[PDB]
């Protein structure tokens, strides 16, 4: 029909349509299998400029295989809006639908129309959100709780010596910053990283930590005892909006007019001295001037005559995280200059690692904003922790958001498979099909973590699946010897949200490619 | 003939130009045969006996050196397996400065020798536990050798016989000159509270006689003339101005606006008068020399050869700070005389001729300064290079010994002795991982083999004499290099020790960048462009 | 060693050079053109 | 083989063979400035890409004139310079002698 309308289009009828869609998704399948569990394999990326990123999540490694195909895009995008949301579950989204996409052609090759298999993935799917609501339990989610959640999710993108270093970084960061009211605002924990020393060094800061110090060779480097004023006023020299300019005479009103255009910014500066040393008489206290705006080096001269140490140009976001972390307020102008919107820190002192300069901001009395600093001896290796810190950091703020915490290591995916068994014969007509082909498709989590670590696949799953008929029991499978484990007394922990998540979308991405009929492309071969 | 069609899957969907190399025979065995070549190019450059390399980079610039870390630098590497052993050498010369060759051959001879254990059966994740445990043995036995800590770095007798080993490695023959230059210039700006910084030391060269014709002066040297006509002062009071030397401009857009005949003709005069108080209100501060960083006007330059004063000009920003802290002035941002403390005083300041180059010399008397420079003299533009480089590695072991004054007996003696203690540890160790930690033990002869193959004997003797004389007990036993034959020799009367923090980080180092390879299982090259 | 014709000086093989007598005769056999032309 | 170490194109040589090959490129640089040495020495004739002719007998402009590209034989031509600037006679004694 096309061909005779458009001769340079190209077009797939029939069963052509399902067989590209299913070839694709079987092949994504086959790269994305050896990243699941703490017994997966490193990947190697290089891309054309010559970097080398070192990485394990579902998400990065999509986006950076050279892969160019229609049907692939589909569920790179699906991942993507899984990162973002809940921050883990992406290699176990590429897993299921592959999975649930083969199982479902054994029986449209065996002469079954595709939508009579759809209606036994809507069957199957109410039937497994029924049986998630009562497998989780709702606990207080003390420190010790969220011990346990947090090394789940850190053990399987580090080795176990980082593992059980950055899990002390990420659950006490989180409590620190959380209120008995309001959800958990993120955007107030910094991470800075810094190209120095081991990787077993990153340690969590009780402040904040600013990459840039003082431009004048003549201030202090330590202070005991500061306020901190975090102001965003302009000290710049500035021009008129409209436009001006000076009609002078004889050189001697030349100089008068030299000095009298500094009159506005140096009023400025002289309402922040008189400030110093109203409340800082003698000399036993510092006061520290961060600004947002810059400073020209006039005012780097009047300041550093007292040891105000100044800093310029700061992010818009820091003016937010110093008012929580020392208590003053961030003021825009000087008319109302007062003690009371003054700060208060324990320590400040200047870092320099070769051409940069760092500030620390700590001992602070009740901070609310932590920051996080990152240590490491390669450029790829801040990489790969920067990965594993976001992902460690979603997974303890919904598992408090959250009062239900469900077992991991694969002892749900069983679960279902028993109980959908059972609701088989209640569904009338050839939709049973369905809901046996799903079935099928959840027991993909225990075959790749016993694959991976070296067992055999139908034989674990056989001794898996002994259990749980006869004890009522989430027993999951063990990763160094195969024999059936409990993971709900060991520490293996998910999230609810994520596997509430994956179910859904695994399901409407599968139905609708199941129902395509074909593939067209007649539009214009480039925008142009 | 037919044709083999591609396998469905992923390599059916990849771009054309992009390559994928998975598995145990693709992967993890040719990434070992481009790091092995890696240690091959740059082991000829090990010991006193290495030889130089003549490097040429894209820029057809010539580089004669015998930095481990400087070779690396200047070639370029298209292996990203290979990319790592680099970027783990670079770390080790910002944290310590000295020890970039031997996380070249460490990472070498760890990575071969994992070779041969993965083809015997055993897995990559069981060398990868051995190689861990063996690295953390290394490091409770290493203090455990430390012998003959620095007394005073303060004396000049002392710390010179301590950087002749980073100096002999590198320029042989000229290692007891090339000594007492670096120790004269590290003592003499080293302050009280200690804190050794490594921007003090200048480095100047002149193309001129020879190497034996350098000398150390305490103060600054300038590749610049005299702007005036004074050109020697004898107590001088320099006034540093940063802010250009002439009338004070608005930067508004201004102009003049004359609007009689009268003030047409006083005008010129007026700005002529007012730059005669400027220039005469510095002078009667005893101001001798001023030292500006902008522009120089002609009508300020005539007075200031009226009062005998002298006027330097320095454009380079930091070349100016650096003048404030070796006299002790301040950066003036206006056009107003100092007061009191913004005049540096200095004892002689002249303009000199070295080698046909005028140069102006802010000479000081006193030891006790902030900024020493090094005159460095020779006879090609290569061989000054060359021994900038050697300086340099002086240099950064005074700043490791500041801090860490421990040392251990070098020249072999270390690791052959670590050799002993971890290969009798994993005996003990009944499993599958005492193969690994031998194989981690036997790493460490590749090191007093590379010494005895550039010296031109033969190897296998020396380490089977090091081994008998260990096992009595003599830890202090190395390699001996005068001797034609392979003979051994005391270390710590013969005087050559190594810094204890040198190798402590870089066994760390090393270790890491070979664990990181065999992790590796695919790699996904993308097009190169 | 197979001393190889190796470059020494840029563009050697768009270069020439004449020494010993052969350049000297060649001077004079220039200067006697010259000074034949403004006999007449 | 697949993956390659340096770029396609950079040359490498080394050992005996390398050394020799050095002394003898030496001898070109020596035999360009050899007879201009004594009160019966004889002055060369160097022409520019433009047509520029320099006539001179020392050894410290005739090297400079030549646009010698050889790693090793530069170390000749930069020998001569520090001659010239430190006592400015005896450039081509220098060029004979090393
Ligand atoms: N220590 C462990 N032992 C057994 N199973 C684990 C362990 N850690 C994680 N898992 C399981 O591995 C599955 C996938 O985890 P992972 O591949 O790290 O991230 P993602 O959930 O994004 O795939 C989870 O469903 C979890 O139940
Ligand atoms: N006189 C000497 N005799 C024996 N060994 C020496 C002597 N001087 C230096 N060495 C050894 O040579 C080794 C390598 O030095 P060098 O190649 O210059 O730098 P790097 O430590 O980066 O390899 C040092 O570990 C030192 O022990
Ligand atoms: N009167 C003389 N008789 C013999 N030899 C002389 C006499 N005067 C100078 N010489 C020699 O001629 C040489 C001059 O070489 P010259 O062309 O000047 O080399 P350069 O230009 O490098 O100095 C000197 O080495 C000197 O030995
Ligand atoms: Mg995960
Ligand atoms: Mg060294
Ligand atoms: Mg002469």
């Amino acid at each position: 029909a096309v061909k005779t309308l458009n001769p340079k289009a190209e077009v797939a009828r029939a069963q052509a349509a399902l067989a590209v869609n299913i070839s694709a998704a079987r092949g994504l399948q086959d790269v994305l299998r050896t990243n699941l569990g703490p017994k997966g394999t490193m990947k190697m990326l290089v891309s054309g400029a010559g970097d080398i990123k070192l990485t394990k999540d579902g998400n990065v490694l999509l986006h950076e295989m050279q892969i160019q195909h229609p049907t692939a895009s589909l569920i790179a995008k699906v991942a993507t809006a899984q990162d973002d949301i809940t921050g883990d579950g992406t290699t176990s989204n590429v897993l299921i639908i592959g999975e649930l996409l083969k199982q479902a052609d054994l029986y449209i090759s065996e002469g079954l129309h595709p939508r009579i298999i759809t209606e036994g993935f809507e069957a199957a799917k109410e039937k497994a959100l029924q049986f998630l609501e009562e497998v989780k339990v709702s606990r207080e989610m003390d420190r010790e709780t969220l011990i346990d959640v947090a090394r789940t999710s850190l053990r399987t993108k580090v080795h176990a010596e980082l593992a059980d270093v950055l899990t002390e970084a990420v659950v006490d960061s989180i409590l620190a910053i959380k209120k008995q009211d309001e959800p958990i605002d993120l955007f107030m924990i910094e991470i800075m990283e810094m190209k120095h020393k081991s990787e077993t060094d990153t340690s969590l800061i009780r402040g904040l930590v600013l990459d840039h110090g003082a431009r004048h060779p003549d201030m202090k480097k330590r202070v005991e005892d500061a306020y901190i004023l975090t102001c965003n006023v302009s000290l710049e020299y500035e021009k008129t909006e409209v436009n001006s300019g000076f009609f002078y005479k004889s050189a001697e009103e030349r100089e008068k007019l030299v000095k009298a255009e500094r009159k506005f910014i140096e009023d400025r500066v002289k309402k922040i001295i008189e400030l110093k040393r109203k409340v800082c008489g003698d000399s036993d206290k510092g006061f520290v001037v961060i600004n947002q705006k810059g400073i020209d080096p006039f005012s780097l001269d009047a300041l550093s005559k007292e040891g105000i140490v100044a800093l310029r140009r700061a992010k818009r976001r820091n003016m937010e995280r110093l008012t929580l972390a020392c208590g003053g307020v961030a003021l825009n102008s000087f008319d109302d200059l007062s003690p009371d919107c003054l700060g208060h820190a324990g320590l400040v002192y200047e870092y320099t690692l070769g051409e940069e300069k760092f500030t620390f901001i700590e001992k602070c009395n009740n901070p609310r904003s932590v920051t996080l600093l990152i240590k490491g001896p390669n450029k790829h290796t801040l990489t790969q922790i920067k990965d594993a810190v976001r992902d460690g950091l979603r997974a303890v703020k919904n598992a408090i958001d959250d009062g239900c915490v469900v077992p991991g290591a694969g002892a749900v995916e069983v679960a279902m498979a028993e109980a959908l068994i059972k609701h088989k014969p209640s569904v009338k007509g050839r939709a049973q099909l369905g809901v046996q082909a799903f079935a099928d498709a959840l027991l993909i989590i225990p075959k790749v973590l016993a694959q991976n670590s070296g067992f055999d696949l139908q034989e674990t799953l056989v001794k898996i699946q002994a259990e749980h008929s006869e004890s009522g029991q989430l027993v999951g499978v063990d990763l160094n010897t195969g024999e059936p484990m409990v993971a709900a007394e060991v520490g293996v922990w998910d999230n609810y949200c994520v596997k509430k998540q994956l179910l859904h979308s695994c399901t409407v991405i599968a139905t609708n490619i199941l129902l395509v009929d074909e593939i067209m492309r007649a539009g214009m071969s480039f925008l142009k | 003939a037919l044709h083999v069609p591609k396998a469905p899957g992923f390599a059916q969907m990849l771009k054309e130009g992009a390559k994928h190399f998975s598995g145990l025979e693709e992967a993890v065995y040719r990434n070992i045969q481009a790091c092995k070549e890696l240690a091959q190019t740059t082991r000829t450059a090990y010991g006193p006996n290495g030889m130089n390399k003549m490097v040429i980079n894209h820029l057809e610039k010539l580089f004669v050196t015998n930095d481990a870390a400087t070779i690396l630098r200047e070639l370029e590497v298209q292996h990203p397996a290979a990319k790592m052993i680099v970027m783990a050498s670079h770390m080790q010369e910002q944290e310590v400065g000295d020890g970039t060759n031997f996380v070249l051959v460490f990472a070498g001879a760890l990575l071969e020798l994992a070779e041969e254990l993965l083809r015997i059966g055993l897995s990559v994740s069981e060398v990868i536990e051995g190689y861990e445990i063996a690295c953390r043995k290394a490091h409770e036995i290493l203090p455990n050798l430390v012998c003959c800590s620095a007394k005073n770095l303060r004396d000049i007798d002392e710390v010179s016989s301590l950087l002749r080993t980073s100096i002999m490695s590198k320029q042989y023959g000229n290692e007891v000159f090339l000594a007492k230059l670096i120790a004269q210039a590290c003592v003499s700006i080293f302050p009280d509270s200690g804190h050794f910084n490594v921007d003090n030391i200048r480095v100047c060269k002149i193309l001129g006689s020879g190497i034996s014709s350098s000398s150390v002066l305490h103060g600054m040297v300038f590749k610049k003339e005299t702007e005036g006509d004074v050109t020697s002062v004898k107590d001088a009071k320099i006034a540093v101005y940063s802010c250009p030397f002439d009338g004070m401009i608005t930067e508004t857009k201004g102009t003049v606006l004359i609007k009689t005949a009268e003030e047409l003709m006083n005008f010129s005069k007026g700005e002529e008068n007012l730059m005669d108080a400027q220039v005469k209100a510095i002078a009667d501060t005893g101001a001798n020399v001023v030292v500006t960083g902008g522009k120089v006007a002609d009508m300020a330059l005539h007075y200031a050869n009226k009062y005998n004063i002298m006027l330097v000009r320095l454009n380079s920003k930091w070349d100016l700070r650096r003048l404030c802290k070796t006299v002790g002035a301040t950066a003036l941002p206006r056009l107003t005389p100092p007061v009191l403390e913004e005049m540096g005083h200095c004892d002689s300041v002249y303009l000199s001729e070295v080698g046909d180059t005028q140069v102006v010399v802010f000479k000081h008397e006193k030891e006790d300064g902030a900024i020493s420079t090094i005159v460095l003299r020779g006879s090609t533009d290569n061989l000054m290079d060359d021994i900038e480089r050697a300086v340099d590695d002086g240099v950064n072991t005074f700043k490791v010994l500041t801090r860490d004054k421990r040392l251990v007996p070098g020249g072999g003696a270390t690791e052959i002795e670590l050799a002993k203690q971890i290969t009798s540890y994993g005996e003990t160790c009944p499993g599958l991982e005492q193969y690994a930690i031998k194989k981690f033990a036997e790493a460490f002869e590749a090191i007093p083999r590379a010494l005895a193959e550039n010296s031109g004997v033969k190897a296998n003797e020396v380490i089977s004499k090091l081994y008998a004389v260990h096992q009595e007990g003599n830890k202090n036993v190395g390699l001996d290099i005068e001797a034609e034959v392979p003979a051994v020799k005391d270390m710590l009367e013969a005087g050559i020790l190594d810094t204890y923090l040198g190798k402590y980080w870089a066994i760390k180092l090393a270790t890491n960048a070979a664990v990181t390879v065999l992790r590796v299982d695919q790699i996904i090259m993308a097009k190169p462009a | 060693e197979y001393g190889r014709p190796f470059l020494i000086i840029k563009d050697q093989d768009r270069k020439s050079r004449l020494m010993g007598l052969e350049a000297l005769k060649s001077h004079i056999m220039a200067a006697k053109a010259v000074a034949n032309t403004m006999r007449t | 083989t697949p993956v390659i170490l340096l770029k396609e194109g950079t040359d490498s040589s080394q050992g005996i063979p390398q050394l020799v090959s050095n002394i003898s490129a030496c001898q070109v640089i020596a035999e360009a400035v050899r007879t201009t040495l004594g009160p019966r020495g004889m002055d060369k004739l160097i022409v520019d890409g433009r047509g520029k002719a320099t006539i001179s007998n020392d050894g410290a402009t005739i090297l400079k004139l030549l646009d010698v590209v050889h790693p090793a034989a530069k170390t000749l031509v930069d020998i001569a310079k520090s001659q010239d600037a430190e006592v400015g006679d005896g450039t081509t004694s220098v060029t004979l002698l090393a």
